[PDB]
């Protein structure tokens, strides 16, 4: 039945909470990591070491 | 509070008589000579000796003796003479004293001469011995009254001594020369049969026994339990009967003496103890909050004796965080208010762990930092302000 009959698959679905929380998680980090170094690079800054 | 700042410094003295107290830097004629911390400690020793005015004179008359006041300075605010009847709105001590004197027949001049004209607090020492022969519970209770903050004590004095047959309260009569006083103990019939021990209040509860003296049926004792003094309570009792009082004590100055005494006993038994307070729903949250930084303190001093886990840390992954994940906490649902107040003070605590080699260890830091990392207040109707800022802390 390659040859008279047919069906459908779909893509593998990740519904796990651990890999969805990581996911989630890492995400906002990485989103709030970069909007955060954007705004102090465009800006005054501050540093807590000698020219850093 | 004052207990600390009158042994720090002299003594707060309200009523003076115009100097007065002469054991501190500015002059109490003004209130605009007073250090600010002595304003604040003046009127925090005139709220608790008013409560000692209601603890000799009963709530429903202090009510009166307010009443009566409020109702003199009333028919006066309506008169339009000036001041013939304007001063019933100004009140004074006499005044006062004079209508406590009308509402209730008793005179409160030993108090007032006690507590408010003398400017001091009391020391007690109490140390404890069963007399097996006679039955009875000698108590040896001796002041510092020679400390510069200090004043001595002659009243009577309430003590409460939990047995095995139950809670009983005595009056003990310390003048000056007394040292020894001898009160009478109980059965012990509630050992030969398992039958529970009847608390403070009417209840009574199952207690594990096993840590008790064969030969004493006294559970725990309490030097003025309802703060009925203006004291600091130095007591010696044995470290199962400070673990008795943390568990089964219906009193919550009774629990935090017993959690600030017990960081001095770091037996596993007082880890259990402290544990099974952290793990207890129906006991007053701030009770385990404190039981918290006490657990943190017993582990920092048996290290190389623990076994498992740092402290707390099994314990915050069985309430706060996901069945199926350990490691990952649960969304933040802060509407419960007391498991939210120990959820933010836990890991606090559980930071001031510190291994053998004086760091904190990285098991710790890194939970520290999966609870930042996996923080997710999108579905709670509260703010994650104070939560967040100690986690910094």
């Amino acid at each position: 039945p390659h040859t008279y009959i047919k069906t459908p698959t779909y893509r593998e679905p990740v519904s796990d909470y651990q890999v969805l929380r990581e996911k989630a998680a890492s995400q906002r980090r990485d989103v709030e990591r970069a909007l955060t170094r954007f705004m102090a690079k465009t800006g005054e800054t501050q540093s807590l070491f000698k020219d850093d | 509070k004052i207990v600390a700042y009158e042994l720090k410094t002299g003594g707060v003295l309200l009523h003076p008589i115009f100097n007065p107290a002469s054991h501190l830097h500015f002059s109490i004629k003004h209130p605009h000579t007073l250090s600010w911390e002595y304003y604040s400690m003046f009127q925090c020793k005139a709220h608790l000796v008013m409560r000692l005015i209601e603890n000799r004179i009963s709530m429903e008359f202090m009510l009166q003796v307010f009443n009566k006041l409020l109702s003199l300075a009333s028919t006066a605010s309506s008169q339009k003479f000036q001041s013939h009847m304007w001063s019933q709105m100004l009140v004074s001590t006499s005044g006062f004293l004079k209508s406590i004197s009308n509402v209730s027949g008793k005179d409160i001049q030993p108090l007032i001469k006690q507590w408010v004209d003398q400017s001091g607090v009391v020391k007690f020492y109490g140390s404890f011995a069963f007399n097996r022969k006679r039955n009875v519970l000698e108590l040896e209770i001796k002041q510092d009254y020679t400390s510069p903050g200090t004043q001595k004590y002659v009243g009577p004095l309430k003590v409460t001594v939990q047995e095995l047959d139950g809670s009983f309260n005595h009056t003990l009569q310390i003048e000056e020369n007394s040292l020894k006083h001898d009160i009478p103990c109980h059965s012990k019939s509630r050992r030969n049969k398992k039958k529970k021990i009847p608390l403070m209040n009417g209840e009574e509860v199952d207690m594990d026994l096993s840590a008790m003296d064969a030969d004493s049926p006294l559970l725990w004792i309490r030097i003025d339990p309802d703060m009925s003094v203006l004291r600091k309570v130095e007591f010696e009792q044995a470290d199962f009967m400070w673990q008795y009082q943390l568990r089964y004590e219906r009193d919550v100055v009774a629990q935090q003496e017993s959690i600030l005494a017990l960081e001095k006993f770091p037996t596993p038994a007082s880890r259990l103890a402290l544990t099974d307070i952290l793990e207890q729903e129906q006991c007053f949250y701030r009770v385990r909050m404190s039981a918290c930084f006490c657990l943190a303190k017993i582990a920092n001093s048996m290290v190389s004796t623990w076994t498992g886990p740092p402290a707390m840390k099994s314990l915050f992954t069985r309430m706060f965080c996901c069945k199926s994940c350990p490691n990952i906490v649960k969304t933040n649902n802060f509407m419960s208010f007391q498991s939210y107040f120990l959820q933010k003070t836990m890991p606090v605590a559980m930071a001031l762990l510190r291994d053998v080699h004086n760091l904190c260890p990285k098991e710790v830091l890194t939970f520290i930092l999966d609870l930042i990392k996996y923080n997710d207040n999108r579905k709670n109707k509260f703010s994650d302000n104070y939560y967040r800022a100690e986690m910094i802390d």
